RNA sequence: GGUGAAAUUCUUGGAUUUAUUGAAGACUAACUACUGCGAAAGCAUUUGCCAAGGACGUUUUCAUUAAUCAAGAACGAAAGUUAGGGGAUCGAAGAUGAUCAGAUACCGUCGUAGUCUUAACCAUAAACUAUGCCGACUAGGGAUCGGGUGGUGUUUUUUUAAUGACCCACUCGGCACCUUACGAGAAAUCAAAGUCUUUGGGUUCUGGGGGGAGUAUGGUCGCAAGGCUGAAACUUAAAGGAAUUG
C-alpha cells in the first residue's frame, strides 16, 4: 500500500545472493549478498551470513527508500537440483523482521523439458 | 555376368591411386554421368558436361546445377528457405 | 574456360535505345535457359532475379554481391559459394551479411546481389587423382603448376635453399613486416600446426 | 538368485524406459527404477510465518509452496533420503507410510 | 561518496482502461539531459504486477502480467498489453498425479495486427460416483479436445482488438466456454487460458494509444 | 582379473600376434 | 482424392489422351473436362485454355507432372493432357472440380 | 566460483546478478502409473500426410491353406568406422588444480573425438523374464487396459430424452499383482518352473567336471575395430548352485 519494487533472492549451495530493483526490471538496488560478510569461503550459503549480509541489504533498500516489495526467488536450478539453498529463506525473514512489508510472491526456479544434460556421466559423482 | 566385384566404373584407372582415392571419385564419377529426369517434360534425358550444366536431351533445355548431380542440397535447402521468405512479403 | 562456376548470358532491352544488351552474370543454381530475371528494386525474391540487399528479409541467400553499391559484382562468385544477410541498419541503411570466408562485413543496402547459390558446388570434393587433371586445370588458369618446393633449390634460389639435408633452417614463419624476397613460408601466421577444434566461427 | 521379483521397480513388458538423473549425484537412472519423492516444503519455518505476515501488506493473501518432483539413484537414495533397508519378507510391502 | 541517493529521478506509471484501476506505482530511470536522454532509451520495460492487483478480489490471483511501456512525455509512462502467465503455484499445484493434463496453442492475430500464440491448459474431473482413482481420457479424447479448444481459441481472437481481447480474457468465461464443448466428451476439471506471449507490431502508431485513458 | 579386462587383454594379445606373424606375411 | 474419381473414368467412359486429339476434341465440343499435368508448358497450356473457352469446356490443372498423370490414369507413359468425352458414372463432370 | 574443504578459474573487461533481447544445436520435463504399443531393438510436445497392426465384433468368404524350423534373409541399443553437414550441450583422449606415501584415478577445471543429422557400414549388450514356439488340461482372488453385451443405474437439464462421462454384471484378448498348494523343485521359489520311475501332444536349439580358452588353426564377413565358425597337447579334485549357521 506504500511502495514496490522486486525482491530477487537466488540461493545457491556454498552462496546465496539477495537484490532490490524496481518493478520495471533494468533498474538498481545495492546487491552485495553472498561472501560480504563472511569470508570462510564454506560459510558462504550458511544462513547465519545470509542474515549478516541481507541485514545491510534492507539498509541501502530503507536508505533510499522502499517500504514494500514482493518476492521472486530462485534456486541456482536450471540442471542442477531444482531446490531452494540454505540462506534462501534465512534472509528474507531476518528482513521480513526488519520492518519491511511483503505480499504476493513466486519463485522463478528455472526448469526445463527435460534437456541440456548434466555433467558427472551415467555414473555421475562418485564418493 | 557380374564383371567387377568393387570398382565398377572406376577400373580404369587399375590398381593406381589408391582404394581411397578411387572409391570416392566412383561416387561423383556414378553421378556426373547418370541420367536425371528433366522438371519441364517429365522425361530422364537431362545428363551433364561442363560441370555445373545440366541439359535435357529433348525439350533442349538447360539448367545450372552441381558439379556432379543436378541439385545440389545447398541449393534443394535455399529453394525452401527461398520460398519461405517469400511466402512472407504477400500474406 | 578457367571458371569452376558456369556462366549465365542474360539478355535485356535497353531502355534508351532499341536495341538488345546482353549480360554475362554467374549462374545461380536452378536458373534454366530461357527463364525470365528481373533486376531491380521492386523485385520478387526468386532464386536468380536480383535486388538490392535492402529489399530482402533476413536470411536470404545471395551471390555476386557488390562490395560498394554498383559495382557489378564483387562477392560470392566462386563455384558454390554465398552470402546470407544476418541483419538491416536501416538508418546509414546498412546491412551487414556474412562472406564465404565466414567474415562479417557490413554495407550499403542499396548494393545488389542475385537470389540463391551459385551453380556447380562441390567441384572440390571430387579428388584429381592424377597431375595430369592438374596439369590441365591450371592450363587454362596460370602458370602457377607445379610448385617446386623451395626446400629443394639451392640458397641462391629460395631461403629454404641449401643444407646438406633438407630442412628449412629457421622459423617457417615470417613476419607481416617482412621485405619482399624473405617472405616466403607462412607469412603472419598467428598460429600453426594441425587445427583440431571446433573450427567455426561463433 | 534374485532378491526381488521386478530386479528393478515397475517395469514389466515394456524393454526400455528414458533413463533420469538422481538429484545428488546426476548418476543416470531408469524412470521405472529412479525412487521418487514430490517435494512440497513451504516457504515457512515455526517462527518465520508470524514476522512474514504482520509487518506486511497483504494480510495473509495466499501463502504459496515450493513444488518439485524428485528421482534419485538407488546408492544416492539409500545414503540419505527413504530407502530404509527393511527385511527379507518386510520389503515387499508398498505400504508408503 | 557518490551517494546515488539523489541521484535521479522516479516517474508514474498506470494501466489501460481495461481495468478498473490502474495506478502502477513509480520507478527510477535516469537524469534527463539531452546527450543519450530518457524516452529514447526508456520506453522498452515491462513489470510484473498480479491481476487481482489491479483488479480486485483475488479469484483472479493466478494470473501474471507483463506491461510493455511503449511511449513517454512529462512523466507520463502508460505502458498497453504485453502478455501474461500463470503462476508456479497455481500450475504446480493443478498438476496432481492420477490423471491426465492436455496443452494447446495457436497463433493468430486480432484486427490490431499483433500474431499471437495463446496457450490453455486442462485436466481430467473424477465424476461424482467415480470410483477409479485413475480418471483417465483416451487419446481420440485428447487429440478432439485439442481441436475444439483450437478452433474455439482462435475465435475470441481475430474476432476483436486486443483491447476487447485483454476485455475478453479478464471476465475469464472463455475458460468454461471450453466447457459447454467439453462437457458432451469428458469432465474436464481446471480449464483455463494458462499463457500467451507476443513477437511484434506495427509501427507505434502515437494515435492508437492514446485511446485507453480517461 | 575383471572379466570385460580379461576379454580386452586377450584382444590386444590377438591384435599384437596378428601383427607380428603379417610381418612374415 | 480426385484420382479416384479419375480412374472410373477410364473403366467406365470414353476419353482421350495426347494433345493433339485433346484439340480435335476441343474443336467439336465433345470435351467437357480436360486434365493438364502440371509440368505442360505455359505456352499449350494458355492454347488449351482459349480452345477450351471456345468450347466452353472447364478446365483442372492437375498437381502432379505428366508422368504422375499418365501413371494416373491407368497408361504407362506420360501423359500431358486428358480430355474426357463420355463421363460413365464418374462424378467428375458434377464434383466440385 | 566450485566442494567435505579448497585450488586451478573468472572479474575497470564491470564480472556473478538484472533488464530487454536474438542466434545455434539438443531435448520433450511436470502430466508418467506395477499404464499403452511394436518381432525384438525400441516408442512421450503440435498438426497434416503415408502406408501399416492387434483385441473385439461377425448366422461374411476360402476350406487344412498349418505347427515348428538346419541353410538363407529382414531388422537390430550403445559405442565404433567412411563422406558431408552439425558441432548448443555433456564429454573416452589429453592437459591441468587439489587429494595420497604414490594417484595415470575417484572430486574440480579446460577440452579433442564424440554426442546430433544425411548416405553407406559394423551386427555385438546382463540385446534379461539370465526362463523356445504352437496345442491342451489343471485354482482361488480383487484391481486394471481394449473390444463387446446387458439398464423403468446416478449425472449433464434444455424441457426430458439423443448423447457424452460415470456406476454395476458378464464375456473375449492384454500388462500385472495377490492368496493358496493339490503339485513341482537341490533349494531360493514356480499357475508354471505343474499335469515324470504311474517316465511318450508337435517341433527348434544348446549343455555333458574345472582350467586350458572362446585360445590356436583353417574357412568366411568387415574399411578397420572386429563378427561368425571354432580345436588340441598339457594340467587339475574340485569349480560350481541354493540354503543353514556363525
Ligand atoms: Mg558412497
Ligand atoms: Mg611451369
Ligand atoms: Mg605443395
Ligand atoms: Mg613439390
Ligand atoms: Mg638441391
Ligand atoms: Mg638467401
Ligand atoms: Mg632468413
Ligand atoms: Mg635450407
Ligand atoms: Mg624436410
Ligand atoms: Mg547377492
Ligand atoms: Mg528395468
Ligand atoms: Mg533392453
Ligand atoms: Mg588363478
Ligand atoms: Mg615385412
Ligand atoms: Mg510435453
Ligand atoms: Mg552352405
Ligand atoms: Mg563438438
Ligand atoms: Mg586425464
Ligand atoms: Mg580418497
Ligand atoms: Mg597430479
Ligand atoms: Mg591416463
Ligand atoms: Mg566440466
Ligand atoms: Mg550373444
Ligand atoms: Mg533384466
Ligand atoms: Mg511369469
Ligand atoms: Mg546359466
Ligand atoms: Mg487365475
Ligand atoms: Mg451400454
Ligand atoms: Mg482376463
Ligand atoms: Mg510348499
Ligand atoms: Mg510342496
Ligand atoms: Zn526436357
Ligand atoms: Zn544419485
Amino acid at each position: 500500500s506504500q511502495v514496490f519494487g522486486v525482491a530477487r533472492i537466488y540461493a545457491s549451495f556454498n552462496d546465496t545472493f539477495v537484490h532490490v530493483t524496481d518493478l520495471s526490471g533494468k533498474e538498481t538496488i545495492a546487491r552485495v549478498t553472498g561472501g560480504m560478510k563472511v569470508k570462510a569461503d564454506r560459510d558462504e550459503s550458511s544462513p547465519y551470513a545470509a542474515m549478516l549480509a541481507a541485514q545491510d541489504v534492507a539498509a541501502k533498500c530503507k536508505e533510499v527508500g522502499i517500504t514494500a516489495v514482493h518476492v521472486k526467488i530462485r534456486a541456482t536450478g536450471g540442471t542442477r537440483t531444482k531446490t531452494p539453498g540454505p540462506g534462501g529463506q534465512a534472509a528474507l525473514r531476518a528482513l521480513a523482521r526488519s520492518g519491511l512489508r511483503i505480499g504476493r510472491i513466486e519463485d522463478v526456479t528455472p526448469v526445463p523439458s527435460d534437456s541440456t544434460r548434466k555433467k558427472g556421466g551415467r555414473r555421475g559423482r562418485r564418493l | 555376368a557380374k564383371r567387377t566385384k568393387k570398382v565398377g566404373i572406376t577400373g580404369k584407372y587399375g590398381v593406381r591411386y589408391g582404394s581411397s582415392l578411387r572409391r570416392q571419385v566412383k561416387k561423383l564419377e556414378i553421378q556426373q554421368h547418370a541420367r536425371y529426369d528433366c522438371s519441364f517434360c517429365g522425361k530422364k534425358t537431362v545428363k551433364r558436361g561442363a560441370a555445373g550444366i545440366w541439359t535435357c536431351s529433348c525439350c533442349k533445355k538447360t539448367v545450372a546445377g552441381g558439379a556432379y548431380t543436378v541439385s545440389t542440397a545447398a541449393a534443394a535447402t535455399v529453394r525452401s528457405t527461398i520460398r519461405r521468405l517469400r511466402e512472407m512479403v504477400e500474406a | 574456360s578457367g571458371r569452376g562456376a558456369p556462366l549465365a548470358k542474360v539478355v535485356f532491352r535497353d531502355p534508351y535505345k532499341y536495341r538488345l544488351r546482353e549480360e554475362i552474370f554467374i549462374a545461380n543454381e536452378g536458373v534454366h535457359t530461357g527463364q525470365f530475371i528481373y533486376a531491380g528494386k521492386k523485385a520478387s525474391l526468386n532464386v536468380g532475379n536480383v535486388l538490392p540487399l535492402g529489399s530482402v528479409p533476413e536470411g536470404t541467400i545471395v551471390s555476386n554481391v557488390e562490395e560498394k553499391p554498383g559495382d557489378r559484382g564483387a562477392l560470392a562468385r566462386a563455384s558454390g559459394n554465398y552470402v546470407i544477410i544476418i541483419g538491416h541498419n536501416p538508418d546509414e541503411n546498412k546491412t551487414r551479411v556474412r562472406l564465404p570466408s565466414g567474415a562479417k562485413k557490413v554495407i550499403s543496402s542499396d548494393a545488389r546481389g542475385v537470389i540463391g547459390v551459385i551453380a556447380g558446388g562441390g567441384r572440390v570434393d571430387k579428388p584429381l587423382l592424377k597431375a595430369g587433371r592438374a596439369f590441365h586445370k591450371y592450363r587454362l588458369k596460370r602458370n602457377s603448376w607445379p610448385k617446386t618446393r623451395g626446400v629443394a633449390m639451392n640458397p641462391v634460389d629460395h631461403p629454404h635453399g641449401g643444407g646438406n639435408h633438407q630442412h628449412i633452417g629457421k622459423a617457417s614463419t615470417i613476419s607481416r613486416g617482412a621485405v619482399s624476397g624473405q617472405k616466403a613460408g607462412l607469412i603472419a601466421a598467428r598460429r600453426t600446426g594441425l587445427l583440431r577444434g571446433s573450427q567455426k566461427t561463433q | 538368485p534374485k532378491k526381488r521379483a521386478s530386479n528393478g521397480r515397475n517395469k514389466k513388458g515394456r524393454g526400455h524406459v528414458k533413463p533420469v538423473r538422481c538429484v545428488n549425484c546426476s548418476k543416470s537412472i531408469p524412470k521405472d527404477k529412479a525412487i521418487k519423492r514430490m517435494a512440497i516444503r513451504n516457504i515457512v519455518e515455526a517462527a518465520a510465518v508470524r514476522d512474514l505476515s504482520e509487518a506486511s501488506v497483504y494480510p495473509e493473501y495466499a501463502l504459496p509452496k515450493t513444488y518439485n518432483k524428485l528421482h534419485y539413484c538407488v546408492s544416492c537414495a539409500i545414503h540419505a533420503r527413504i530407502v530404509r533397508v527393511r527385511s527379507r519378507e518386510d520389503r515387499k510391502n508398498r505400504a508408503p507410510p | 561518496v557518490v551517494d546515488p541517493f539523489t541521484r535521479k529521478e522516479w516517474f508514474d506509471i498506470k494501466a489501460p482502461s481495461t481495468f478498473e484501476n490502474r495506478n502502477v506505482g513509480k520507478t527510477l530511470v535516469n537524469k534527463s539531459t539531452g546527450l543519450k536522454s530518457a524516452s529514447d532509451a526508456l520506453k522498452g520495460r515491462v513489470v510484473e504486477v498480479c491481476l487481482a492487483d489491479l483488479q480486485g478480489s483475488e479469484d483472479h490471483s493466478f494470473r501474471k502480467i507483463k506491461l510493455r511501456v511503449d511511449e513517454v512525455q512529462g512523466k507520463n509512462l502508460l505502458t498497453n498489453f504485453h502478455g501474461m502467465d500463470f503462476t508456479t503455484d497455481k500450475l504446480r499445484s493443478m498438476v496432481r498425479k492420477w490423471q491426465t493434463l492436455i496443452e494447446a496453442n495457436v497463433t493468430v492475430k486480432t484486427s490490431d495486427d499483433y500474431v499471437l500464440r495463446i496457450f490453455a491448459i486442462a485436466f481430467t474431473r473424477k465424476q461424482a460416483n467415480q470410483v477409479k482413482r485413475h480418471s483417465y481420457a483416451q487419446s481420440s479424447h485428447i487429440r478432439a479436445i485439442r481441436k475444439v479448444i483450437s478452433e474455439i481459441l482462435t475465435k475470441e481472437v481475430q474476432g476483436s482488438t486486443l483491447a476487447q481481447l485483454t476485455s475478453k480474457l479478464i471476465p475469464e468465461v472463455i475458460n468454461k466456454e471450453i466447457e459447454n464443448a467439453t462437457k458432451d466428451i469428458f469432465p474436464l476439471q481446471n480449464i483455463h487460458v494458462r499463457k500467451v506471449k507476443l513477437l511484434k507490431q506495427p509501427k507505434f502508431d502515437v494515435g492508437a494509444l492514446m485511446a485507453l485513458h480517461g | 582379473m575383471r572379466a570385460k579386462w580379461r576379454k580386452k587383454r586377450t584382444r590386444r594379445l590377438k591384435r599384437k600376434r596378428r601383427k607380428v606373424r603379417a610381418r612374415s606375411k | 482424392s480426385i484420382n479416384q474419381k479419375l480412374a472410373l473414368v477410364i473403366k467406365s467412359g470414353k476419353y482421350t489422351l495426347g494433345y493433339k486429339s485433346t484439340v480435335k476434341s476441343l474443336r467439336q465440343g465433345k470435351s467437357k473436362l480436360i486434365i493438364i499435368a502440371a509440368n505442360t508448358p505455359v505456352l499449350r497450356k494458355s492454347e488449351l485454355e482459349y480452345y477450351a473457352m471456345l468450347s466452353k469446356t472447364k478446365v483442372y490443372y492437375f498437381q502432379g507432372g505428366n508422368n504422375e498423370l499418365g501413371t494416373a490414369v491407368g497408361k504407362l507413359f506420360r501423359v500431358g493432357v486428358v480430355s474426357i468425352l463420355e463421363a460413365g458414372d464418374s462424378d467428375i463432370l458434377t464434383t466440385l472440380a
